C-alpha cells in the first residue's frame, strides 16, 4: 500500500 | 553440429589409429617395466610382469638423495644417448593430447537425438505441403546422410576401441578412451617437462 | 477425448494420455526452490520450479522430494506437481479429462479423502479414480485376479486383486524400494572404496543401477564363483572421468529385495511376503494369485529377476513348479499402461467418481468407489 | 517520464538518456584546480575545472580523480561531477527524472550509504537505485546466463550469472585496472628516457596506451620477435610535436593483467580468477559460463584480449567443454546500454528506491531493497 | 626411551616428549617462500623459511600450507616441516625416538602409505605409529567411550566411539574450518573498507579470529544488539600502526560453522552434522554418546561454542536423555596430550610398528594394524 501511495504521489 | 563433431571424431579415430600403430611406446614401457621391476627387489612384489595406465604419472615419486633427479629424467637421459628414436614418443602421441577431454558419450548423445528428431522432422514434413518439401528435403536427405556417415564414424570409433582394448590387453571393460588420452596428456606434458629440465641441468653444469 | 494417466511416483512422476505405448512425461519427484538469497528482474524467473526444469536448474535450487515410502507427507508440494503434471507437462486444463490416479498401498484414510477433495475442489476435475499400484500394475499384464508385487522408489507391497477389487487386509508392506536400493548400493560401493557426497555421485550410481545390476538364478552359487567369474565384474564412468567397478555387489543390490536381512533389518522379502500375502487369503484365490502374480516398479527391471521369484516361490510353494511369473519388458510403467488400458476402455465409465457424488456424500466416497 | 543512466565509473563518466543505444555524455571524471599564479583580471577562470574543460586546459591544472579503485576518497568532487553532468552536460532538473546508478561489488557500505544519502537529499530524485555493473554488463549481451569479467578502471571483477541470478560467494574484487596499467607504463617509459611525472602527462600516457598498446598472445614469443627486429615499434606525436617510439612497452604493460606481479601485487591474474570464480560455482552450472564469459569494461578494448583468454582459460579448463568469448565491438558502454536496457521496461518500475521509502527507512534500504 | 608425540594437524604442529603434559613446539605449518628479488649479498639468505622464522619475516614471503583440507598435499614442503620438527625444534635424532603420529578420518591409503615411507625411509626412526586424532582427543578426556567432533583448519568431522570400537560408517567429514572461516572474514571486512589479499595478512586475518571473535549464543538477538548499540565493537592494533574497529563481524565468522549457507555450501551446521551421526550408530548406545560431547580443535577455542552446542544438540535431539558437553580448557592440545598417554603405557610396547615389520610387510603394515 505504501508502494501504490508511492507511484501514484511520483 | 555436424561442423563441430565430425573433425575433433576423425581426431579421435586418428588418435586411436595413432595409438594402435604406436611402436615407441612398447618399447618405452618395455624399459619402465624392466627398471620398475629392478628398482622393486626384495618384497612380494618381484616377478611383477604387467601395469596399467597410471603407472607413467607414478614414475615422478620415486626422487634421488638430491630431490632433483627423478626416474624419469634418469630414464631419459639415457634415452637421449641410447635410443633417439625413443623420443619420438610426444610425436606419435600428439593426436590423442589433442583428442584428451572428448566427452564421446554426450556427443553420441548429441548425433542420436539430432538423427532422431530430424526423422520426426521427415515424417512431419512428409505430411505437410508440397511447398515445404520443395523447401526442405533436399537438405534434410543431406543431413540425414550426414548422420548415418556421423554413425558409421562412430561405430568406427568402437570397433577402433575394441581393437585397443585387444591390443594393449589391460582391463578392456575399464578402458575408457578419455581417461586414457588425458593421463597420457600428463605423461605427454612430464614427457617435456623432464627433457626441458635435462637440458636446463646439462646447460647450468656446462656454465658452472 | 482422450483420457490422462499419471503415475504419482515416489522417484519419478510419469503422466501422459491414454492409449499411448509409452508416458510422454517421465520426471522425478522432485519441487526446487533457489537455493541462495537474491531478488533481481532476471526476465521473470519463477519462484519455484518442478520436474525436468527442476533437474536442469538444479544447481541453483534446493530440491524437495516429498513422498517418504510411497506415502504422502507435504501436501502443497503434491499440489504443484499436480499443477505442473497438468498445466505445463502434458499442457491440459483438467476439468474436462477424467483423470485416472495411483495410490500406495496400505495408504491411510485421511490422505485418499484429501487427495479426493483436492482433485475435486482445487483442480475440479469431472471423473477421477484412485487405484492402487498392484490393480493397474495386474491390467498391464491384462488379468483381473491375482497377487502382484510392485516395488517402485518409495515401498514394496504385495497386494491380492479379486475381480479387479482388492483385499486390505492381505495386503503386505516390506520397507525398501529403489530409494532404499539406491541407499544400500551406495553403502557397500563404499564400503568397496568409493565415495559419494554430491549429487552428481548419486545421479551416477542410480543409473548404474539402472544399467548393470542384475538378480542371479541363485545367490550362493553366484557367489561360489564370484572371484572366478570373469563376466560379473562391470563398470562405469563417470562423464568427468571418474571410474566405478562393481563386482558381486551387481547382484547384492536387488538381493536386498529378496532378502532383507542383507541391510540389517527382519523383515520378509518379495517372495516372503508374496507367500505369506496369499496364505492370508481365502483359499480358493491362492491359486489364482499364484497364476497371476506380477513384478512391477522399476525395483524390478534387474535382469534374471523371474527365474530368481520362480525359484524362491518353488521353494516356499510346493505346488509352483511350472507356473510362470509374469514379467513384461516395459513394467518400469505397467502402473502407468495398466492405467491407459483400464481409462481408455468403454466399461470405465461408470466407474468414475462424479462431482455431484463427492458434494453429496462427501470425501468418504473414496473409501466405497475406489476399493 | 524518461529515467537516467548514470555509470559514474573510475575513469569515465557515462551519462545518458533510457531507450537510447548511444550514452549522450562521456567525459573523463576529474577535477582540475589551478596552482600557477594568476595574473589576468576580470574573473571567468573558475577554481575548479571539471570533465573535458579540465582535459583541454591540463596543462596548468593540478588534476584530482575522486574515485579510486571503485571507492569514492573526496565526496566533494565527486558531488560537483555530478552537478556537471547534470546541470551543465546532460542539461536535466534531477527532481523530475529517475536516475539508475552502478556500483562495483564487495564496496564499502558505508561508500553506498553516502552515495544514497547526497542523491536523495543533495541531487534529490523522485527516485534512484543502485545495481551491480557485471548484471548490466550482461543485460547488453541480451542473454540471462554467463560470467562477466568486468575491468574498469579502478576494480576488475569477476561476477558468475546463472539464469538471472547472481551468486555473491563466487564473486571476487581484483584492484588492478587500467589507472594502474596507466602507472606501470609511466614507470616503464621512463627506460627509453621519457620521462612523465605530471598529472597531465598521466592523461598522455593513458592516450598512449589507448591508442598503441595490444595484448600479446604468447609472451615469450613477443619477447622474442621485439628484442629481434623493430616491426613491432610504433612511433606516437606527443601535443609538443616530439616523436617518441615505443617498442615491447605496447604489450609489457597489459600483460599485468595476465601477469601482476610486476607491479608487486600477490595475487593472480585475471584468468585464474575467472578460473577460480567459475570451480567456487556448482559443477552442473558451470556449462553455460564457459560458453558465456561476457567481457566489458574500457580495459577489455585492448585488440588482443579474447584470443589470449581463450587460450589462457582454454589452457586451465578441462577440454571436454566449449569454450566461448563473447566480446561485443560496443563492451565499454555496455555498462550504459544494459542500463538504457533495464530502465525501459515496465516491471522495473516497481522496484525503485524513492524518496518517501528513504525517509521510513533512513539511507539504509540501499542494503535491503538493492542485492 | 622417550617416545615423540608430533600431531602435525592442518593448523599448527604441535610436537614434544612423551609423558608431559604440554607439547614443547607449538609452531604454524606454512613453507614462506621470497616473492621479491635479493640484492644483499650474503647472511644467509635461505630460500625457503619454514615454520615460525616464516612467521616472523612472513611480509616478503609467500606461504604455502602443505595440508588442505586434511590432506597431504604437498609433500616437499610436508618433509621441510618434519624435518625442521625433528632436527631444530626438539634437536633430537629421529633413530633414538618413537615417533607417534596422527591422522585424519576417512583417509587414503596412499597417504597414509606416503607417510609411513617418509617416516620409515627417509626419517629413520625404531618405532612409529599412526592414530584417530578423535581417539587420542578421546583418551585424554579419560574416558573409554563417546562423540568427539573435531574442528581443525581444513576438517570439521565427527567420529562416534564406543569401547574403543571406532564406528566407521559413522564418521563423517564436513569441509568446513579455520581456514574458511578466516577466508570469510577476508570477504565480510571489506564491507568495513579494510582490504586484505596477501597471503602475509592471512596470518594477521587468523590472529584476530583467535583474539577478538566468539560464538553468538544467539544469532538473532546479537544481530539487535549489534545493531541498535555500539558496545560490542572491539578494537585491533594492526603491526604497522593502525588501528582498525570490529562490530559484527565477531560473531558473523563462527556462525558459518552453524550456518554454512553463508559461504555457500548446502550443508546443514555441525550440530545437526553430530545429530546424523548419532542416528547412525545403534539406538542403544547413543544415551552414552549424548552425555559425552567431547570437543577438540583450537576453531573450539571461541568462548560460547560450549552453551550454544548444548542448545542446539538439546534442541534438535529428544530431550529424554543427558545431554552433555565435555570442552576441558586444554582441549587445544588433546590430541597431543591423548598421544602423550598413550604412548606411555607398558601394554602399547607390542603395538608399536618396528623396522623388522617394515621390512616384512612394506608400507602396508599400517592398514591391519591400525584401525
Ligand atoms: N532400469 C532400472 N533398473 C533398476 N532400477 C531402476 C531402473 N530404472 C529406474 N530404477 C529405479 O527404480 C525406481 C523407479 O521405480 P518406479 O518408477 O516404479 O518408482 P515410483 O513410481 O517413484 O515409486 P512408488 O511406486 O513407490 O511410488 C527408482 O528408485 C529408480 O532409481
Ligand atoms: N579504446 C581503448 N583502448 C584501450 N583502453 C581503453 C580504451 N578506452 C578506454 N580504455 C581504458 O578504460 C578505462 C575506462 O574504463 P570505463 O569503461 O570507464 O570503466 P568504468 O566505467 O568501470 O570505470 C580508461 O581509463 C582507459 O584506460
Ligand atoms: N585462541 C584461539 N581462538 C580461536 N581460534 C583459534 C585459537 N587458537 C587457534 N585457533 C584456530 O584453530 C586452529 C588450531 O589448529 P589445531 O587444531 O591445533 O591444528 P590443525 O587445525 O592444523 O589441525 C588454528 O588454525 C586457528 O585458526
Ligand atoms: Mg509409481
Ligand atoms: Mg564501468
Ligand atoms: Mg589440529
Amino acid at each position: 500500500e505504501r508502494r501504490k501511495q508511492q507511484l501514484a504521489e511520483e | 553440429v555436424l561442423d563441430m563433431v565430425r573433425p575433433k571424431a576423425q581426431l579421435v579415430l586418428a588418435a586411436c589409429e595413432s595409438l594402435l600403430t604406436s611402436r615407441q611406446l612398447p618399447i618405452f614401457c618395455q624399459l619402465i617395466l624392466r627398471i620398475g621391476n629392478f628398482l622393486n627387489y626384495g618384497s612380494h612384489t618381484g616377478d611383477a610382469d604387467g601395469f596399467k595406465i597410471s603407472t607413467l604419472l607414478k614414475l615422478t615419486e620415486t626422487k634421488s638423495q638430491q630431490n632433483r633427479v627423478t626416474l624419469l629424467h634418469h630414464v631419459l637421459e639415457e634415452a637421449e644417448k641410447s635410443h633417439p628414436d625413443l623420443l619420438q614418443l610426444p610425436r606419435d602421441l600428439e593426436q590423442p593430447s589433442q583428442a584428451a577431454g572428448i566427452n564421446l558419450e554426450i556427443i553420441r548423445s548429441e548425433a542420436s537425438s539430432n538423427l532422431k528428431k530430424l526423422l520426426e522432422t521427415e515424417r512431419k514434413v512428409s505430411a505437410s505441403v508440397a511447398e515445404v518439401q520443395e523447401q526442405y528435403t533436399e537438405r534434410l536427405q543431406a543431413s540425414i546422410s550426414a548422420f548415418r556417415a556421423l554413425d558409421e564414424l562412430f561405430e568406427a570409433i568402437e570397433q577402433k576401441q575394441r581393437e585397443l582394448a585387444d591390443y594393449l590387453c589391460e582391463d578392456a571393460q575399464q578402458l575408457s578412451l578419455e581417461d586414457t588420452f588425458s593421463t597420457m596428456k600428463a605423461f605427454r606434458d612430464l614427457f617435456l617437462r623432464a627433457l626441458k629440465e635435462n637440458k636446463d641441468r646439462k646447460e647450468q653444469a656446462a656454465k658452472a | 477425448t482422450t483420457a490422462l494417466v499419471c503415475d504419482n511416483g515416489s522417484g519419478l512422476v510419469k503422466a501422459g494420455f491414454a492409449g499411448d505405448d509409452a508416458p510422454r512425461a517421465v520426471f522425478p519427484s522432485i519441487v526446487g526452490r533457489p537455493r541462495h538469497q537474491g531478488v533481481m528482474v532476471g526476465m521473470g524467473q519463477k519462484d519455484s520450479y518442478v520436474g525436468d526444469e527442476a533437474q536442469s536448474k538444479r544447481g541453483i535450487l534446493t530440491l524437495k522430494y516429498p513422498i517418504e515410502h510411497g506415502i504422502i507427507t507435504n501436501w502443497d508440494d503434491m499440489e504443484k506437481i499436480w499443477h505442473h503434471t497438468f498445466y505445463n507437462e502434458l499442457r491440459v486444463a483438467p476439468e474436462e479429462h477424467p483423470t485416472l490416479l495411483t495410490e500406495a498401498p496400505l495408504n491411510p484414510k485421511a490422505n485418499r479423502e484429501k487427495m479426493t477433495q483436492i482433485m475435486f475442489e482445487t483442480f475440479n476435475v469431472p471423473a477421477m479414480y484412485v487405484a492402487i499400484q498392484a490393480v493397474l500394475s495386474l491390467y498391464a499384464s491384462g488379468r483381473t485376479t491375482g497377487i502382484v508385487l510392485d516395488s517402485g522408489d518409495g515401498v514394496t507391497h504385495n497386494v491380492p486383486i479379486y475381480e479387479g477389487y482388492a483385499l486390505p487386509h492381505a495386503i503386505m508392506r516390506l520397507d525398501l524400494a529403489g530409494r532404499d536400493l539406491t541407499d544400500y548400493l551406495m553403502k557397500i560401493l563404499t564400503e568397496r572404496g568409493y565415495s559419494f557426497v554430491t549429487t552428481a555421485e548419486r545421479e551416477i550410481v542410480r543409473d548404474i543401477k539402472e544399467k548393470l545390476c542384475y538378480v542371479a538364478l541363485d545367490f550362493e552359487n553366484e557367489m561360489a564363483t564370484a572371484a572366478s567369474s570373469s563376466s560379473l565384474e562391470k563398470s562405469y564412468e563417470l562423464p568427468d572421468g571418474q571410474v566405478i567397478t562393481i563386482g558381486n555387489e551387481r547382484f547384492r543390490c536387488p538381493e536386498t529385495l529378496f532378502q532383507p536381512s542383507f541391510i540389517g533389518m527382519e523383515s520378509a522379502g518379495i517372495h516372503e511376503t508374496t507367500y505369506n500375502s496369499i496364505m492370508k487369503c481365502d483359499i480358493d484365490i491362492r491359486k489364482d494369485l499364484y497364476a497371476n502374480n506380477v513384478m512391477s516398479g522399476g525395483t524390478t527391471m534387474y535382469p534374471g529377476i523371474a527365474d530368481r521369484m520362480q525359484k524362491e516361490i518353488t521353494a516356499l510353494a510346493p505346488s509352483t513348479m511350472k507356473i510362470k511369473i509374469i514379467a513384461p519388458p516395459e513394467r518400469k510403467y505397467s502402473v502407468w499402461i495398466g492405467g491407459s488400458i483400464l481409462a481408455s476402455l468403454s466399461t470405465f465409465q461408470q466407474m468414475w467418481i462424479t462431482k455431484q457424488e463427492y458434494d453429496e456424500a462427501g470425501p468418504s466416497i473414496v473409501h466405497r468407489k475406489c476399493f
